[PDB]
């Protein structure tokens, strides 16, 4: 096994495009952006290319994963909602025959974390989950929802989910929502909006865009493990990869068991998008 | 009247040097001049170490100083005579970019100069400056003012004033030399950006029902009443009474419940930048005779956590009711709250309570001795010309005993306060060094203002001196060991020096202003302290 | 509450940016709530012109500010209802490196924090600074401090308060939205060292003998008295009689 | 017993890590044992910032140390029971390079180990050492030494005796437990090329005609009397003749307000506390007082500048009376005291002065002293008692102490337990008072530190310290004995069965002038934690 580095041209190229085939595969969530390579390790088979094991840091974009955008096509979301962390994913490689495939992932995410967040800005729009414990927050979300059905008279919407969530306090509670929906479906659009109340006045706010392998995520509680392996054998195993060629030739490929990270090189990590230490994982 | 062009500004603290030229008594006076900036103002001063403009302090012709920081460094003179903190004071505001306060642009809409009365060649004293050269401050004109020439400045004939106000009261006041008036400070602040002051740590009057940050102890027994004012008969020291529904102070009533109950009155954290302070606060203790107010210090433990006790001071009902002041020397050098336990003694023999107002916090020595006069404006009407009252004996950091003679009525001029020091004879005369060589006397009348800056007290300045000698005594030395030199006063059994210090010291037209007869009653500090390592 | 930090200290006028986002509304509310800071401060603000940090004030999501000045410029937000000229001030405050004023290292002294009353997922937002962090500014805690929260802040229950102030009559004050207090501004103004504000020419109440340094003409026949409010009706109005 | 290799040697100050698996008590005293080294030798003790060799201080099974400087840094363990001064003295002098004492090479020639009563298992901590591996630093074998096994070390039996000196009366000395013995010191000295400690600033007994080169005023009416004990001093109380030296100041002579200064030399204080101990006699009028004062540097390098800092009277008894008086001086200073007659015709007597001894440290919070304490041991019964004046803390917690002069629980032992008073200040105060190491101590009353081994006892005030069911510790006016004899609730009492053996007490100059002083320190420790 060769430990590779997290400024190499390649491997920045693979990291990129392993995070867009997880953005595609997903099917919730938010089109993640490479902050950067973590860590980079390759097996070497001679002529028929190699297999890539790479460790990333990511961050959540501004994109839902059904607008199906690459995640160069969208910006860095704001510091006080960011969601952040890291990615193991496994990849094969081969340029001479212009095969490229992710084998498999596993990925571990976290909300930034609350204290940095408050340190950094007292009245910020603090990020919570968003599961049906939170009766305001599904008012938040309907709110924002009947303002829309309200405004656009030429068609009506319903509430599938509620994708992300933040409240604050300050003029009194005030709730800030991203949620999907379906017309009155695969959900039709993402839309974004907010619920206010003072004391005497209130407000609603409302905007909405309209639009295997193994692997996973998990979104934890806030401060990065990641559980990875197709298999426990240290021979490796020989899995199938006829149908990836263009003629599916017979063709198998020997997984060895993920490279730990006691095999890091001094040029792992990588250079960052965005190293500031609030969303920059350990 | 300041220097408007900002290349003049010092950047503090003002590197000075004290020339050997100038007498002991000159550079403590200067020193302690400095301690009136520091508390009074953002203004400090630093001993000469190599800088490049400074300040050097010397006993040349006569008292005076450039106007403005001198980048090359510049003389301010001290001349005999000169060593009392006023004039000191007002030297160093023209250091500081100071002008005359009848040299305003617009002085001549506030007062007359009798041209005709000033001494030939003495005019130019009363030119004006114009806009270009000066800043007001975008302050009034200050009648009160320590840079204010007095009526009598420059005059040819001693009966006849050269400067009066066009608002005929302050010829009365024009030339105060207490202190930095109020507007002075307020213009020395808006010409050096200043807010806080260097010495000043905390004080407190209650007005406030956030009670200045103070906090109640819930590991006490009880709490200290937010006690207002309104209540007949009890009133606050802030106000006496003269505000309707705004005088407070905390009040602990002793006169129900068990003996040893207990509040703890706790201040908020404070953060000394000195190494000793002086709370001084006022107090009533009409509840028994064996309640105690006691002083406590909750210090830093160096973890971060102001959890430690220290017992600071006691203080107990004597006869006296009315409203007394004291001070307790602290010497926190890390954060620390001041505290104040009531206790309850006998509430049995209680029918009051014990009393807090007029907290004030300083990081300074606290005055050396502390004498009250009761009802003075009475004393003052009923006491006839060359009667005196004499000050209880007090003891020096370094034992000498001392104390304070008032005359109330000067014999030496009609409506003027004489107030004179001499030593005591006391415990430790026979170890102590004699004649007192080098010990700077320093007398005060303080005004009562809680707030240090709204105070402008009175203070004269002297060191006792070889000089100092009399017929009286042989012409011995005035210093010398009390038994030997002295006269004897049954009145404390003491033997006690002739006294020395000023006929008018101040006038009483001057005392009955400023309200320093806050209490209708009267407060003298005095320190007394070797300043021989100054030589 | 201050940032000590003196490098998080903004350089007067502080410039800004109003992103055409905002409302009418909030960019006119933004214009004013800079008056009062001038008004009772020397805290300044002019129009942006490729400084290195300043602030834009935004319609984003919720009214937050990062404290102090951050050296590359920073965002402000101002969503709706934060048009109050309050909010405003406050969020300004935060901009101008200050905390809230029950985040404290001594707040623990002066109100209660009840934990349980907070929606889980905010309790953070009651976190409390230590003193490397955080002047005081020599100042006691204000409950009338604008930087204040109301007792009514994320609680679970609306009839049940979150902090509470342990004198307990300010219960019905902290949090208040009026202006700044005056320890709100006797902080600021020993953050900045300013003396003098921006718009405050002159005042006069005439307690003083001097007048506030007022003078009678001698052209006119007469003179205004100077008049003692000790007469039976004649009182003054900065203390009637009081 | 000290090991040869100088590599093995630290170079001080020693840096230390109190592990946070040490109690409160535990840190406490290993603070208070670094006080005794710097106290009693050269050795020195800083807080660790990274040296490359150090001591951490852990709570791990029983008590133990690696022997001399290990260069990558070293555990001790101070686990359960083991945090008294003593004991921590011996784990500190095994990492400063010492053996135990019956393993020197020559020991044989000194001691017998019955071999036979050895537990099983045990007999390599027997092992003695051959001269390549160790040194005697050419001294005797030291039975009373620190680093000796008491006799019933690792024993079979519990009766019977492990080790036993061969000079039989020796066996009751040996294994002590009271500190340094001054072999010890002397070797550790010899060791560490010590040759002055850090805190003993001066000490003054007078033997010498010199007088410790004091230097009477000038500025004064009189002088102190250098007094030849033809009447007696403290130091020897007439043992020796020809050789009792004492200052004393008559008062039954001339006019009252006449004083003598006798001020010590200039002194540079390496810390901003100092104690000034001595003993003291004031046999003449009431109205005499002895006044201690300072002399400090008046900042320009002068010592002039006086500071009055404590005063002493006359008490109906004239026997010799220990004082205190902190000093705070951070400058060169002298202290001095100014003896002063008040009404001549009614002093028989004057004021005495011996034994002052000037240290870099606190002073003991509370002093006692049990007069004619051998005439109390033969007056008092089993479990009979007597109880201290109430002393007050720093903090103001009022504390006291009950002795116990026999013990009931065995024969020839002290029981010595604190007990904290109700006092002036506890409606204030917390309450449990908790984290407060109590600190006892029986003064050896040499006048020399280095000479002297107190005997001290130590503990930290506890919530587990609860007597059924509240902690003894809360407030004594709800759970504390009402005592007539103060006016005092004072509290449950704990402390020593045993705190030390009458036997002991006979010797060490315990009872110095056949009277016992007990010092307490009574002080908040929170602050380690
Ligand atoms: C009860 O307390 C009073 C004084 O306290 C006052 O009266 C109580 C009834 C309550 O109303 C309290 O709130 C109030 O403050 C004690 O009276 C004082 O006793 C002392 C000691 O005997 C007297 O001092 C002496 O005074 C003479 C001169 O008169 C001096 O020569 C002495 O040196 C000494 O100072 C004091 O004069 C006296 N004051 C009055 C007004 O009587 C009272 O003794 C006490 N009673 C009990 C039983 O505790
Ligand atoms: C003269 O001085 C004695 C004490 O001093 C001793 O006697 C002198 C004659 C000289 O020989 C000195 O060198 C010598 O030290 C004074 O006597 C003492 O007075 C006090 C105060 O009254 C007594 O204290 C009280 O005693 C009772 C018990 O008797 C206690 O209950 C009290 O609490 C309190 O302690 C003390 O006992 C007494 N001592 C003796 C031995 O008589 C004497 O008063 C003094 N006389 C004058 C006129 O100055
Ligand atoms: C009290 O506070 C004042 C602000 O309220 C300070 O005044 C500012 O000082 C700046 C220098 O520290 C001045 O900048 C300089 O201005 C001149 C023209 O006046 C230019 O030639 C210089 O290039 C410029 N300096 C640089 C490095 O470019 C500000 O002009 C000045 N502002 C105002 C409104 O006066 C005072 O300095 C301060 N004084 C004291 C004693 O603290
Ligand atoms: C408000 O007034 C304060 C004084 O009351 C100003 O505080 C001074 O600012 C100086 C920098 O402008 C500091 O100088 C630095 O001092 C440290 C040591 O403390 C040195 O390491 C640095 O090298 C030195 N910097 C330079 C350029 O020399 C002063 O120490 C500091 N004084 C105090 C008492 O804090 C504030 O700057 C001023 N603030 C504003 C916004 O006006
Ligand atoms: C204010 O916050 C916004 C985010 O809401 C920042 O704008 C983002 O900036 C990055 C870098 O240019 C882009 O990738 C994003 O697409 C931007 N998002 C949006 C919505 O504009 C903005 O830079 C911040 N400005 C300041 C001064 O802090
Ligand atoms: C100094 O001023 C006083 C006061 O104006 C002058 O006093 C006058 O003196 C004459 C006699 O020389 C008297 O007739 C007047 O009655 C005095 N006036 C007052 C108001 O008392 C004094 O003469 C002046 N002297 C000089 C040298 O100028
Ligand atoms: C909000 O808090 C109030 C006060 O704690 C709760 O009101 C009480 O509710 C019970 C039933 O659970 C009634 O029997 C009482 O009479 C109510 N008291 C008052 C003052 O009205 C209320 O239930 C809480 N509501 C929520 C949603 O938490
Ligand atoms: C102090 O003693 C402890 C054992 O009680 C040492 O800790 C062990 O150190 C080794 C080597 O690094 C580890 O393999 C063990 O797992 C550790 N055990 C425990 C219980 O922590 C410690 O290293 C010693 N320290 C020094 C400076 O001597
Ligand atoms: C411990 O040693 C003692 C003293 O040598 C032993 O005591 C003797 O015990 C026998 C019975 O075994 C008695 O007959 C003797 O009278 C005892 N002698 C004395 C002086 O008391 C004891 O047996 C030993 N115990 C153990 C457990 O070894
Ligand atoms: C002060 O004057 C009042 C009368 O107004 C009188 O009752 C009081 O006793 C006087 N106090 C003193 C100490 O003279
Ligand atoms: C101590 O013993 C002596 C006899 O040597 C006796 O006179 C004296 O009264 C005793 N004193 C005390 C305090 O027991
Ligand atoms: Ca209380
Ligand atoms: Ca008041
Ligand atoms: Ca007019
Ligand atoms: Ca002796
Ligand atoms: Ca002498
Ligand atoms: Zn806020
Ligand atoms: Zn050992």
């Amino acid at each position: 096994l060769l430990s590779r580095g997290c400024n190499d041209s390649d491997v920045l190229a693979v990291a990129g495009f392993a995070l867009r085939d997880i953005n595609k595969d997903r099917k919730d969530g938010y089109v993640l952006r490479l902050n950067r390579v973590n860590d980079a390790q390759e097996y070497r088979r001679g002529g028929l290319g190699s297999l890539f094991y790479l460790t990333l840091d990511v961050l959540e974009t501004d994109c839902h994963v059904l607008r199906k955008k690459a995640w160069q096509d969208c910006g860095m979301r704001i510091f006080f909602e960011s969601v952040y962390g890291q990615c193991k994913a496994i990849f094969y490689m081969n340029n001479p025959s212009r095969v490229l495939y992710l084998a498999a992932y596993n990925c571990t995410l976290r909300p930034v974390s609350k204290k940095k967040i408050y340190m950094t800005c007292p009245d910020c729009p603090s990020s919570i989950p968003t599961d049906s414990s939170n009766h305001q927050v599904l008012e938040a979300a309907t709110e924002s929802l009947a303002k829309y059905n309200n405004e656009n008279t030429s068609k009506q919407y319903s509430l599938f989910k509620v994708t992300r969530a933040s409240s604050q306090w300050v003029v009194g509670p005030s709730y800030f929502v991203e949620y999907l929906i379906k017309e009155s479906s695969v959900p039709v659009g993402l839309c974004k909006g907010s619920l206010t109340r003072t004391h005497w006045e209130k407000f609603v706010s409302v905007t909405c865009d309209f639009f295997g392998p193994r692997g996973s995520v998990q979104y934890l509680p806030d401060l990065f493990p990641v559980h990875l392996d197709l298999t426990t054998n240290p021979q490796g195993e020989t899995l199938d990869i006829s149908f990836l060629f263009l003629e599916p030739m017979e063709e198998k490929l020997v997984v060895l068991p993920f490279p730990k990270e006691k095999a890091r090189t001094a040029e792992c990590p990588g250079p960052a998008q965005n190293a500031s230490p609030l969303v920059l994982p350990p | 009247n300041g220097l408007r062009d900002p290349n003049t500004r010092w950047t503090f603290p003002i590197p000075y040097i004290l020339a050997d030229n100038l007498g002991l008594n000159a550079k403590g006076a200067i020193l302690y001049a400095f301690e009136m900036f520091r508390l009074k103002s953002c203004v400090d001063f630093k001993p000469y170490e190599g800088e490049s403009s400074y300040i050097i302090f010397q006993q040349f012709d006569g008292c005076w100083s450039e106007v403005g920081d001198q980048h090359v460094g510049q003389n301010i003179s001290i001349g005999q005579g000169c060593a009392y903190k006023a004039i000191i004071e007002h030297e160093i505001l023209h250091a500081l970019g100071f002008y005359h306060e009848q040299s305003r642009t617009d002085r001549d809409d506030y007062v007359n100069i009798w041209w005709d009365q000033i001494l030939s060649g003495y005019q130019h004293n009363f030119d004006t400056y114009d806009d270009s050269l000066i800043t007001d401050l975008n302050t009034p004109y200050d009648y009160e003012s320590l840079m204010h020439y007095q009526p009598f400045s420059f005059n040819k004939n001693a009966s006849v004033p050269t400067i009066t106000a066009k608002i005929p009261e302050f010829n009365s006041i024009i030339g105060q030399r207490l202190d930095f008036s109020a507007i002075d400070l307020e213009r020395l602040n808006r010409m050096y950006n200043c807010t806080t002051t260097h010495t000043l740590l905390d004080h407190c009057t209650f007005e406030k029902a956030n009670i200045c940050g103070m906090i109640q102890g819930t590991r006490d027994d009880t709490d200290w009443a937010h006690q207002d004012s309104a209540q007949a008969g009890e009133v606050d020291h802030t106000l006496l009474g003269q505000c309707t529904g705004a005088g407070y102070f905390m009040q602990f009533s002793t006169s129900s419940g068990s003996a040893e109950e207990a509040a703890l009155l706790e201040s908020r954290i404070l953060y000394p930048k000195r190494k000793q302070q002086c709370l001084q606060f006022f107090y009533k203790m009409t509840g028994s005779p064996s309640d105690r107010l006691v002083v406590w210090v909750r210090r830093d433990d160096s973890t971060g956590n102001v959890r430690k006790l220290v017992k600071v001071q006691t203080f107990q009902g004597d006869d006296d009711h009315n409203w007394k002041i004291a001070h307790v020397v602290l010497k926190e050098e890390q954060k620390f709250r001041y505290l104040f336990q009531g206790t309850k003694g006998d509430p049995q023999n209680s029918t009051g309570g014990i009393y807090l107002d007029d907290i004030t916090l300083t990081e300074t020595p606290c005055p050396t001795g502390v004498w009250t006069v009761r009802n003075f404006s009475q004393v003052l009407e009923n006491t006839s010309k060359g009667d005196k009252l004499q000050s209880p004996r007090f003891y020096n950091s370094e034992g000498y005993g001392f104390g304070v003679t008032l005359y109330p009525n000067s014999r030496e001029s009609s409506g003027y306060l004489r107030l004179a020091f001499h030593v005591c004879s006391g415990e430790n005369d026979a170890i102590l060094e004699w004649p007192v060589e080098n010990r700077q006397v320093i007398i005060t009348i303080l005004d009562q203002e809680p707030d240090v800056r709204n105070r402008m007290s009175s203070s004269m300045v002297f060191t006792t001196s070889k000089s100092h000698t009399s017929p009286a005594i042989n012409d011995t030395v005035i210093w010398d060991r009390p038994s030997r030199v002295g006269t004897y006063h049954t009145d404390c059994n003491c033997f006690r020096s002739i006294d020395l210090g000023w006929s008018g010291f101040i006038s009483h037209q001057m005392l009955k202003r400023r309200s320093f007869l806050k209490n209708d009653d009267l407060i003298i500090f005095v320190d007394f302290e070797d300043i021989t390592h100054l030589s």
